[PDB]
């Protein structure tokens, strides 16, 4: 999920 | 938690300064806009925003202090009505027109380009001119965009443990409602003028909450006429409702 | 001039207290319904009864029949499935996992399953219901809550005159707060909370209005011709 | 035509 990867950088 | 500790005026400075920045379209006046490309236009500018509302949440009070899952589900939730507040909020300078871009100010009639497109335009006008009634400002509207994004999802959320987390944005959130009243009493209103405000400045959530429904099935419809090139984030964000 | 806005806050609520609608029973089906139709049609038949009630207690906020009859209908036609929902929740609150739809129909939501796309609007009207709950919502609250819908949802799709029954119904719902012995902050944090929910309550009727309009695509049910018009008002 | 214009005025 790519909101989920952008949130954890 | 460092959220709950702050105090009202560092609440205000804390939202002002994690405040994202007014982007810039690719609109060129020379170039003729279809339906189509005026809108890959817009969804181009919303899809470079969010990454800007994505790292704008973790500066939020409080935000980062949930769980990566809970985080995910109020960005998801919230994010129309956070570029819709924000628009919104930029046009309230120029009455019956909307400020996508510095570059890109269009009004209801161009707003016809796109089927469908009329109507949320002047949900937005609307509100935008209900901004200036109030002369909402600039501390006020930080304030309710946080609160957008943590009421939104807080309510479509397990265990015990999922509801010590909807507790604390419960707490944040009657931070940022103290922070609201604080700014009114600074600039002079009586109580039951703070109430009244406070009162008007909340019911708008619901038009935007409306507007952002309305949006949502317009964007969803978009999608499936496969005529505007939608980014995949902004596909798994059509996804999420 | 209207004399909603003469009246005091304890004038406003027993008037709001006053034009309550009644409960009204269902369909007196001795059966737990598990099919489709026989839930949509119970549950429509129900809202259709509850419809000619809503637009009497409407008539009966103050400050309402002093607008003209187009924007009474246009006030209606935006906030009737808000209003239904909002007294679905309030006749459930002290029903924890269930849904009072009439005194006869009291459903949980595995019973939302046995239509199409009902669990969801379902769980979001329980959670609804349990935050009433906690909060310790009460009657005169909720009626005050109730009318600010009906004047609010439509007030952007156009003023002065709602705007200032609404301030007038802020004040009451301060005066019952501050009656029931709150602290100023508490107050104002209350105020936040209650109104912050109508955020959810517009959500919970934008999906149902969704719903009703795949139901009615798909056949199912007959609807009645108020009950299509109402829906028929949000495109 | 609304049902609604009717049942508003009675
Ligand atoms: O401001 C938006 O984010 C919003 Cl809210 C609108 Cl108004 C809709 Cl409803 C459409 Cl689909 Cl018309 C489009 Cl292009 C999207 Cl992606 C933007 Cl950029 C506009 Cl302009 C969406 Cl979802
Ligand atoms: O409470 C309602 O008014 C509401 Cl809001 C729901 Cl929850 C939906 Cl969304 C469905 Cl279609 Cl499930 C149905 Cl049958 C309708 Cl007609 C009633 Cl009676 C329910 Cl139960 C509608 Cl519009």
């Amino acid at each position: 999920k790519i909101l989920h990867r952008l949130l954890q950088e | 938690s460092l959220a709950l500790s702050l105090t009202a005026d560092q609440m205000v400075s804390a939202l002002l300064d994690a405040e994202p920045p007014i982007l810039y379209s690719e609109y060129d006046p020379t170039r003729p806009f279809s339906e189509a490309s005026m809108m890959g236009l817009l969804t181009n500018l919303a899809d470079r925003e969010l990454v800007h509302m994505i790292n704008w949440a973790k500066r939020v009070p409080g935000f980062v202090d949930l769980t990566l899952h809970d985080q995910v589900h109020l960005l998801e939730c919230a994010w129309l009505e956070i570029l819709m507040i924000g628009l919104v909020w930029r046009s309230m300078e120029h009455p019956g027109k909307l400020l996508f871009a510095p570059n890109l100010l269009l009004d209801r009639n161009q707003g016809k380009c796109v089927e469908g497109m009329v109507e949320i335009f002047d949900m937005l006008l609307a509100t935008s001119s209900r901004f200036r009634m109030m002369n909402l400002q600039g501390e006020e509207f930080v304030c309710l965009k946080s609160i957008i994004l943590l009421n939104s999802g807080v309510y479509t959320f397990s265990t015990l443990k999922s509801l010590e987390e909807k507790d604390h944005i419960h707490r944040v959130l009657d931070k940022i409602t103290d922070t609201l009243i604080h700014l009114m009493a600074k600039a002079g209103l009586t109580l039951q003028q703070q109430h009244q405000r406070l009162a008007q400045l909340l019911l708008i959530l619901s038009h935007i909450r409306h507007m952002s429904n309305k949006g949502m099935e317009h964007l969803y419809s978009m999608k499936c006429k496969n005529v505007v090139p939608l980014s995949d984030l902004l596909l798994e964000m059509l996804d999420a409702h």
